[PDB]
């Protein structure tokens, strides 16, 4: 029954996305992830392109952070372009482990 | 052996028979006005008579 | 052409770290004295006659 | 080699240092 | 183990740096600071300043009352009556 | 109450001058070294 | 290798954690508080050992002794006022440290976090006993009322407060104990610090962005030795600014009065670094309830790891917690204020809502905010 | 570390022995290249735009001869000591020394 409410979250979502500064840094949502054991394995599963990309992005980002400089307005990550490229990989890794856990009950 | 060695080293701290000589031992009377109040130090806290 | 003051200073004293260090030892000395002198003066000025140094006269040798 | 000349300015330094510092 | 040859794997990135002696250590500091200082402060202010502001009100009010209630020795209940 | 009153204010004076010479100096050192980093520019050329 | 000084001695290799170590690039000024933290530990110590080179630990003399260190002994005055003020710094620095850990999720390093916590609490003990060494009106009473606050425990308490004191009050017996433990804590604490460092060396320093920097790592020697020296320079600045221009300013207590056991400053309070916990304690009517809640103030730190709810260990990218993080800090400031306040209506009612705010911020608000933010990002 | 090390040592600590051996190496390098027709032709051509119209061949030995361990030490310290390097790599350069490290390698405090 979500037509008005859930077509307006995108409004807070959008707000929120640009609120969090990582937008400005040239980074994307997936690169802001807490690198834990599941993320880690997902990470490892990335293709050369995807994966080298995430290395430059973070390189460019930690460079900016070191210099306290924001990227130009023209070169920023736009919410409409949400590459959730880790998501696919990350899901399974979890999926596998949930299974493993479950299989270990009895 | 541990028990008695540890015990002794804790008791070392517990309360010396120096201090603990004066503890619980106090008397005084009739030397002060039939009216006032004499605050003695007794056991570190004020002993009011 | 001549070497900028720094270049002069450089080639005479800072190439060799022995010299450099020697410098610094020397400098530390010279500097301490000037600083003090200057910095003490400055401070006594701000309290003219407020300090015993100014006030010894009164009861000294008659 | 260069060690005398260097050991001679290292000598000096120590000397000046003590003299002054102490 | 070894911390420098074993951190991660990085392909295709060039870096270009310059020597200290070739550059200046203070790059239009006034000019960058103002605009950068300005631009981050203004993105901080909103997230940071509020709660402090709040405390100040609470401090102010909170001390007024005290002095009143206590200096207003007649505050609780009046004199005449 | 505080017999050191005058000496301490004296030293203050000498600690303030000194510190005004060391704070700026030392900052320059800090930029001298870091400069390579801050001046640094980056390029990313995949074969892709 | 041959004649690589560093790894030749095995010992000198162990020192290459300073020079050669992987240190992230990006790194707020906040991290200099680690290093300064050590700086302060070393300064207190050198200072302590000289003061304890002219201090005596008896009722009779202690006040005199300090008084004599500040009068007849050459440069004993600065040493002592440097030692007093230092400890302020030491704490000012500590609370920056823990702020940073709170904010950027450095506390993910659970094992490092747990040592920190021990660190924090050990210093806390130290500071509590040193202030009592001089045996002045504030010190005297402050020890009684804190120590006695331990007698809240039902079965033991009472017996136990009496063991700690070495008698029924706080006479010589207690006074020499604090002298000995004050002396030996800092040495024990240094071991801890190094143990803390040990664990941290196994995963390196987190950043403002909150992401691994392994793809960006820098020489600690080249860069971070100057930063640290610079940090010092400012640190000292503050310590001498305080110590030279306003020796007593930060040392609220004006009680340079030899302790008279019947006398009492109606306004009894710990120094600034303890006020938070004081306030929080008063807010509870019941004694025991207040001691538990006092411990929980400080001891609640070790929970936060488990409380973490977001996917971004970095608060840097998360608004809502950045707002409640700041508020807690300002709530903490608010509490510190109460500490020096008459315990009357105005302050009572305030403190009580601040003590609930603090535990909400830490126990309930933040954790929820985490979730929310995660859900707005679609995470 | 070893290389830069070698540089430094060179301009502070060169020993006549050492320089004399390198000396001789040079001669040979410089004589043996000139074996064959092609080789001689290039030296003669290139020599003329480079060094102008001289053919310093026999001079060499003379020039090479003036070599002294002090000569070699003073000549090396113009160009390598306190001077700022030009360093390029094509990684795995992840361990390659930080520009400032390389830089400090051109002077002698320790290492
Ligand atoms: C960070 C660890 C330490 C902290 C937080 C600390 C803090 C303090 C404080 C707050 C005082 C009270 C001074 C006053 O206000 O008059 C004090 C006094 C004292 N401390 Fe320290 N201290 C530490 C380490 C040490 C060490 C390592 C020593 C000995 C080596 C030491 C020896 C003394 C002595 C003898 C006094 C008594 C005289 C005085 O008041 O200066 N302390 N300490
Ligand atoms: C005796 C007091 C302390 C000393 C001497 C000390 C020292 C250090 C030093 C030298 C560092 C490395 C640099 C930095 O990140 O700033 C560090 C890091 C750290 N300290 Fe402390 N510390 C102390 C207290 C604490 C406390 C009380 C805690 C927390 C309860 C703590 C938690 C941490 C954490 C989490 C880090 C790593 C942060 C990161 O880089 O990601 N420290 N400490």
């Amino acid at each position: 029954a979500v037509s008005a409410s859930s077509r307006w979250l995108e409004g807070i979502r959008k707000w929120y996305y640009n609120a969090a500064g990582f937008n400005k840094l040239g980074l994307m949502r997936d690169d802001t992830i807490h690198e834990n054991d599941d993320v880690k394995e997902a990470i490892r599963r990335l293709p050369e392109n995807l994966y080298d990309d995430r290395v430059f992005r973070i390189k460019r980002a930690l460079d900016l952070s070191m210099r306290q400089q924001i990227l130009p307005k023209e070169q920023w990550t736009k919410y409409e372009e949400d590459k959730s490229y880790l998501e696919p990989y990350l899901k399974e890794v979890i999926r596998e482990r949930k299974e493993r856990e479950e299989w270990a009950k009895k | 052996a541990a028990k008695n060695v540890v015990s002794q080293f804790v008791s070392s701290m517990s309360a010396s028979a120096d201090v603990l000589a004066m503890s619980k031992i106090e008397i005084k009377l009739s030397d002060i006005p039939e009216g006032k109040n004499m605050a003695f130090k007794w056991r570190g806290k004020p002993l009011f008579v | 052409v001549a070497p900028t003051l720094t270049a002069r200073l450089y080639s005479l004293l800072f190439r060799r770290t022995s010299t450099f260090a020697l410098t610094i030892v020397v400098g530390a000395l010279f500097f301490e004295r000037a600083f003090d002198q200057g910095a003490d003066a400055i401070y006594e000025h701000i309290n003219e006659g407020k300090l015993w140094k100014h006030i010894k006269h009164k009861y000294e040798n008659k | 080699r260069n060690w005398v000349p260097t050991a001679q300015l290292w000598g000096a330094v120590g000397a000046v240092g003590l003299v002054s510092a102490t | 183990g070894r911390q420098f040859g074993h951190l991660t794997r990085v392909r295709h990135v060039i870096t270009y740096s310059l020597s200290p002696f070739e550059q200046r250590a203070f790059p239009h500091y006034f000019s960058k600071g103002i605009p950068n200082v300005l631009r981050r402060t203004r993105a901080c202010i909103l997230r940071v300043a509020p709660p402090f502001v709040a405390f100040y009100l609470v401090y102010t009010w909170g001390t007024q009352e005290f002095e009143k209630s206590k200096r207003k020795n007649p505050a609780a209940y009046e004199n005449d009556r | 109450a505080e017999p050191e009153h005058d000496h301490r204010k004296r030293m203050g004076l000498k600690m303030l001058l000194m510190m005004g010479l060391l704070l700026p100096l030392v900052y320059a050192m800090k930029r001298h070294k870091w400069s390579v980093l801050k001046s640094r520019k980056l390029a990313y050329r995949p074969p892709k | 290798m041959t004649n690589i000084r560093k790894s030749h001695p095995l010992m000198k290799i162990v020192n290459n954690a300073f020079i050669d170590l992987p240190a992230p690039s990006n790194i707020s000024s906040w991290w200099n508080f680690g290093s300064l933290l050590g700086i302060c530990l070393i300064l207190q110590i050198l200072t302590g050992l000289f003061l304890a080179m002219h201090y005596t630990s008896d009722t009779t003399t202690a006040f005199s002794s300090v008084t004599h260190i500040c009068r007849d002994v050459n440069y004993g005055w600065i040493i002592r006022y440097m030692h007093a003020n230092g400890a302020s710094m030491f704490f000012i620095c500590l609370y920056m440290h823990v702020g940073r850990g709170l904010y950027y999720g450095s506390y993910t390093f659970l094992e490092t976090w747990n040592i920190g916590v021990i660190l924090l609490l050990t210093v806390m003990a130290t500071a509590f006993m040193g202030y009592v060494l001089p045996w002045g009106q504030m010190s005297f009473w402050g020890a009684t009322v804190i120590t006695n606050l331990l007698s809240a425990i039902p079965y033991i308490g009472t017996n136990l407060v009496e063991w700690i004191w070495g008698g029924f009050s706080v006479d010589k017996a207690t006074l020499t104990r604090f002298f000995a433990f004050h002396f030996i804590l800092p040495f024990i604490i240094m071991a801890i610090a190094m143990v803390h460092l040990l664990f941290l060396h196994e995963t390196g320093s987190n950043n403002p962005t909150g992401i691994s920097s392994d793809v960006d790592k820098i020489p600690f020697h080249p860069y971070y030795t100057i930063k640290d020296i610079l940090g010092a320079l400012l640190l000292i600045l503050a310590l001498m600014l305080l110590v030279l221009f306003a020796p007593d300013l930060l040392g609220d207590p004006d009680n340079y009065t030899p302790a008279n056991p019947l006398n009492t400053p109606p306004h009894i309070k710990p120094e600034w670094y303890f006020l938070f916990a004081y306030a929080i304690l008063r807010s509870i009517p019941n004694k025991l309830g207040g001691v538990l809640a006092l411990a929980f103030s400080i001891l609640i730190l070790a929970l936060i790891p488990l409380l973490h709810t977001s996917k971004q260990r970095s608060m840097m990218f998360r608004p809502l917690s950045q707002c409640l993080f700041w508020a807690l800090v300002a709530d903490l400031l608010t509490l510190t204020w109460i500490g020096g306040q008459p315990v009357e209506h105005p302050y009572i009612t305030i403190g009580q809502l601040a003590s609930v705010l603090y535990f909400l911020l830490i126990l309930v608000l933040m954790p929820t905010a985490g979730t929310i933010e995660n859900k707005l990002l679609k995470w | 570390f070893v290389l830069q090390g070698q540089w430094m040592r060179l301009c502070t600590s060169a020993t006549e022995s050492e320089v004399l051996r390198g000396k001789n190496l040079l001669r040979n390098a410089l004589v043996s290249h000139l074996d064959g027709t092609t080789p001689v032709c290039e030296d003669i051509g290139r020599s003329l735009l480079t060094y102008g119209r001289r053919i310093p061949l026999a001079e060499w030995e003379s020039r090479i001869a003036e070599v002294d361990a002090r000569v070699v030490r003073e000549v090396c310290s113009k160009y390598f000591y306190d001077q700022c390097p030009a360093v390029a790599g094509f990684g795995p350069i992840e361990q390659l020394p930080d520009y400032n490290r390389i830089r400090s390698g051109m002077f002698w405090l320790r290492f």
